[PDB]
């Protein structure tokens, strides 16, 4: 072991006492308790070093002399270095920042809180609900699955995080009400700090690292993602290039913390083209962010012209502004966001000169039983494609992993893989409809899958107002809990939801046919907070409504979706389907949020007719007027057999209504009982300023004659 | 200052809202037809001379739009809720009104224009026009010498009326002295400039509406002998520090 690698594993495993204490194992408090567990854990299976990090959990008399004993020659580390660590520990664990049982509450609804189960996207959806306490037998069984990870884990941070994000991601960090912070995040939080300061060189202070500027926030940032995803001349390519956009953004990622020297815990957030880095304020740490950010954008720049930029920016930081006095940490993220405006303002200024394809098929031919890539240098055998500082080699079930690091897919597990190769695990919504070949579904085959008329399906997603969100976070691991439970959201569950999970969280949603064990569906892009799905039309719309529900219930309720959706002749190209799910994605952000943009429709332009549907509203339309008329899997009921032009007349009626609302004719126009709703003049609507229930039937009517064709 | 702008009636719908170095050409074409070689090569020394066109904006009844300089975009913070919707609109937002424009020069709160005057049918068979609304159409402006309007912007532009009619009037645009000014046309930067969008053609284009710190631009000739505008119209703007 070397001082660096120390200091990572220390702030780590500061805090893992507390789940040895709330199992009620050893009797201390957690600071006793957490020493007791990795020093009995060093005795089992003898490697010494974990009793080399069992003193994180405890004037420096003692402290000096049970270091001593322990030699520091055995690991070869100065006994002066091991108390600037225990020291540097210390501190991160007061920057990052009572009964046993309480839960950790959500990040989205501190009123509501998490059942304690460890992380598995298979088994059930995250739902924060009434507050529970958990028993101290779960702890047990918790601290001992834990206990025999740790003993075949092989003390790498990159071996280390991935036991510890299992066990460790639905436990309150602390047992107070109203607590938000995952204790993964807070460890990992801690040891991306505390190394922060090792790296700083800062060193014999107990504010020289907390109030002076020793630190580095860098967020990195994509501009033209979705330029350079559609806007192509195929669904098996344009999975590639969302793919190969994944691959370019870890490819510097994890050169940064190569060079910067550090390890997967300064990765803040890594999703939708925007990462995060806490780093050092070394001259020697800019000068190499300087150098990686433009070797960066020339690459970039040369293999997509203008298509792709790369937005960095950093800003000086201390550890006063990583908590609230008085919010400054949002401050701080506040003026960084403004350096990263202002790039994106000047793309490709680190070119001096600006003013003077079959890879990805095979790539997406080859998707479907690859585990992961080999990070490798580029002039290397089997690189399949290449990023700016480096080649990448898919790896096979069968096949060896090859390269210094190794990106593994929906899995916190290493399996076989090297010893000495560094572990890095990546999540991604990658559900397809497999074809009776192997590969992907095409745009043809899935809008043949309809029910009704045979058109493809296509809706882009988007959650309102995210920035304000995580702008409230107060601290470090407060933004770590809110952007990991995001994005796992989105990389996690919405296959799940597309299997058809979860049905009595999600309930009676909108739907033209019995769900499918093999769905008709091809997610193109989902993660931070956005996504991009294709499939049959119909299984579209209802996937929309079911994943506007389950959202709903991942948060408290208290987070909502835009959504745009889109159903277009299947030889429709793909840019075009994007431009106009796009328009109609933030023409719902824009006539407020919590809206979907069902279908296109007609409309007065009386600035009182909004095209989109809050969802509760478009919901409670569909639970009225469909099950009158409409029998299900693509057949209208019975009574409208041989009176179908009954709807289209009420469609012409609305279009009246249209022409202008003032006019009363469509009251003259009006079994009679059947659509008791639109006869009478609405007084309501009227002194509310708003429409006309007949104007909104379309949005049902529309869809029902869809699936009926 | 004041200039001529050259306002286009359509006859029937638009292909291209074309800009400054699109003018240039078509301008520099119909000048060859009517004149010969030798006053393309007068017109290219009046321009290079000082002369300046813009690109093409749109108007509707007497309202003239304007690019947004992108000037603004950092400056925007100067509710928690209504800041966060605003700011992006208004991030989005590509032209402005006269009047709310020379605001957004001197960095004083503005309003953006609620209908813009045209939209892209793009009607499938696929391929796209552009549909004027009432009284609504495309102009740019001319600043350099009258005699050079006369003698070859205003010809050239009636030979390329015979889809449109022309007709061009005095406008005054009030701007803040400083030594930052907009680009009212697309340019090809002689400096590096101060804030952008990149255009792209093959050639590198500074868009309308980016910041430049005096930089007249340049003109490229090549062999395909044919010239490619890329001169600056610059408008002084006040910036924020940063």
């Amino acid at each position: 072991m070397e001082i660096d690698e120390l200091t990572a594993l220390g702030g780590l495993l500061h805090d893992i006492g507390k789940p040895v204490q709330r199992a009620g194992l050893y009797s201390g408090d957690h600071s006793t308790q957490g020493a007791r567990f990795l020093r009995d854990l060093a005795e089992n299976t003898g490697r010494a070093e974990y009793e080399l990090l069992s003193l994180f959990s405890e004037n420096d008399e003692l402290m000096i002399r049970r270091i001593k004993e322990l030699s520091p020659e055995r690991f070869g580390l100065t006994m002066e270095d091991v108390l600037n660590a225990l020291w540097i520990v210390y501190e991160a664990d007061n920057l990052a920042s009572p009964q046993a049982s309480r839960p950790l509450y959500s990040v989205f609804n501190p009123g509501k809180a998490y059942p304690w189960a460890e992380l598995d996207f298979e088994k059930e959806l995250p739902v924060p609900g009434d507050v529970f306490s958990i028993r101290s037998q779960d702890y047990r069984e918790l601290v001992k699955r834990l206990w025999e990870e740790l003993s075949k884990a092989k003390l790498r941070s990159d071996r280390l995080l991935p036991v510890l994000e299992k066990y460790l991601t639905f436990v309150s960090s602390v047992t107070s009400e109203g607590n938000i912070i995952s204790l993964y995040d807070h460890m990992r939080m801690t040891s991306a700090i505390a190394l922060a300061m090792l790296r700083a060189g800062c060193t014999a202070e107990d504010g020289r690292c907390r109030k002076e500027k020793r630190f580095l926030l860098i967020e990195g940032d994509f501009s033209g993602i979705q330029d350079f995803i559609y806007r192509v001349s195929t669904l098996k390519y344009l999975r590639a290039r969302s793919a190969y956009l994944e691959l370019i953004g870890w490819d510097v990622v994890l050169e940064i913390l190569s060079r910067l020297g550090l390890t997967r815990a300064n990765v803040v957030f890594n999703a939708g083209g925007h990462f995060m880095i806490i780093a050092q304020n070394t001259p020697d740490a800019v000068k190499e962010l300087e150098e990686i950010r433009a070797k960066a954008v020339e690459w970039l720049y040369r293999e997509f012209e203008s298509d792709l930029y790369l937005a960095i920016e950093w800003e000086p930081v201390s550890g006063r502004e990583f908590g609230r006095e008085g919010n400054l940490f949002a401050e701080a993220r506040k003026r960084l966001k403004h350096k990263l405006t202002v790039r994106k303002l000047k793309r490709f200024g680190e070119i001096k000169g600006l003013f003077e394809c079959n890879r990805l098929v095979s790539l997406g031919g080859n998707l479907p039983k690859l585990l992961g890539f080999g990070r490798t240098a580029k002039n290397d055998a089997g690189v399949l494609v290449e990023g700016p500082f480096s080649g990448f080699v898919p790896y096979l079930q069968g096949g060896r992993p090859v390269g210094e690091q190794i990106l593994v897919k929906n899995t916190l597990n290493p399996g076989e893989i090297p010893e000495s190769a560094q572990f890095v695990p990546y999540f991604v919504a990658d559900y397809f409809k497999k074809d009776p070949k192997g590969g992907v579904a095409t745009f043809e085959e899935l809008s043949m899958a309809s029910t009704g008329t045979r058109r493809l399906g296509v809706m882009k997603g988007d959650v309102d107002r995210l920035g304000e969100f995580f702008s409230s976070m107060d601290s470090p691991s407060k933004l770590a809990t809110a952007s990991r439970f995001m994005d796992y959201f989105f990389k996690g569950y919405i296959g799940a939801i597309i299997e058809g999970k979860f049905g009595y969280i999600i309930g009676d949603v909108p739907s033209l046919r019995d769900w499918p064990e093999e769905p008709d569906i091809v997610v193109v892009y989902a993660g931070g907070d956005d996504f991009f799905i294709v499939g049959a039309w119909d299984q579209i719309f209802e996937l929309a409504f079911r994943v506007r529900r389950a959202f709903n219930a991942y948060t408290g309720g208290k987070l909502t979706l835009s959504v745009g959706l889109g159903y277009f002749d299947e030889r429709t190209p793909i840019y075009r389907m994007a431009d106009v799910v796009s328009e109609r994605l933030d023409t719902a952000k824009d006539e407020g949020r919590n809206r979907v943009f069902v279908v296109g429709r007609s409309r007065p332009l009386d600035g009182k007719h909004k095209l989109s549907y809050e969802w509760n509203h478009y919901e409670e339309l569909w639970r009225t007027y469909a099950p009158r008329i409409y029998a299900g899997n693509g057949r209208l009921k019975g009574k409208l057999e041989s009176k179908k032009g009954l709807l289209w007349k009420l469609l012409e009626i609305r279009e009246l209504y249209v022409r202008d609302p003032n006019d009363v004719r469509w009251a003259y126009l009006t079994l009679s009982d059947l659509f008791p709703e639109l006869v009478g003049i609405d007084t309501k609507a009227v002194e509310r300023k708003e429409p006309q229930p007949v104007y909104w039937v379309d949005g049902v009517l529309k869809i029902v004659l869809m699936a009926v064709r | 200052p004041k200039f001529i702008a050259v306002k286009l009636i359509p006859k029937g719908p638009f292909r291209d809202i074309p800009r400054a170095d699109t003018l240039f050409g078509a301008i520099g074409n119909a000048i060859s037809a009517i004149h010969g070689q030798s006053a393309v090569e007068e017109l290219v020394d009046a321009f290079v001379g000082g002369a300046r066109i813009s690109s093409a904006f749109p108007y509707s009844g007497d309202t003239y739009y304007l690019p947004k300089p992108l000037s603004v975009e950092p400056a925007l913070e100067g509710d928690e809720e209504e800041r966060y919707t605003t700011a992006k609109r208004l991030r989005k937002a590509k032209y402005l009104d006269l009047k709310n424009f020379e605001l957004a020069l001197r960095l004083r709160p503005f309003t953006i224009p609620e209908e813009i005057p045209y939209a892209r049918v793009d009607v499938p068979r696929f391929w796209e026009e552009i549909r004027f609304r009432e009284k609504s159409g495309v102009y740019f402006l001319y600043s350099g010498p009258r005699e050079v309007f006369d003698g070859y912007i205003a010809p050239a532009m009636r030979f390329l009326g015979d889809l449109f009619e022309v007709e061009f009037h005095e406008m005054k645009i009030d701007a803040p002295g400083s030594e930052y000014s907009v680009t009212l046309s697309n340019a090809l930067p002689t400096k590096t400039p101060v804030l952008w969008r990149l255009l792209r053609k093959r050639m590198t284009f500074i868009a309308e509406g980016s910041i430049v710190k005096n930089d007249p631009g340049g003109m490229e000739r090549l062999e395909l002998e044919v010239y490619v505008y890329g001169l600056t119209f610059p408008l002084g703007v006040e910036l924020p520090e940063g």
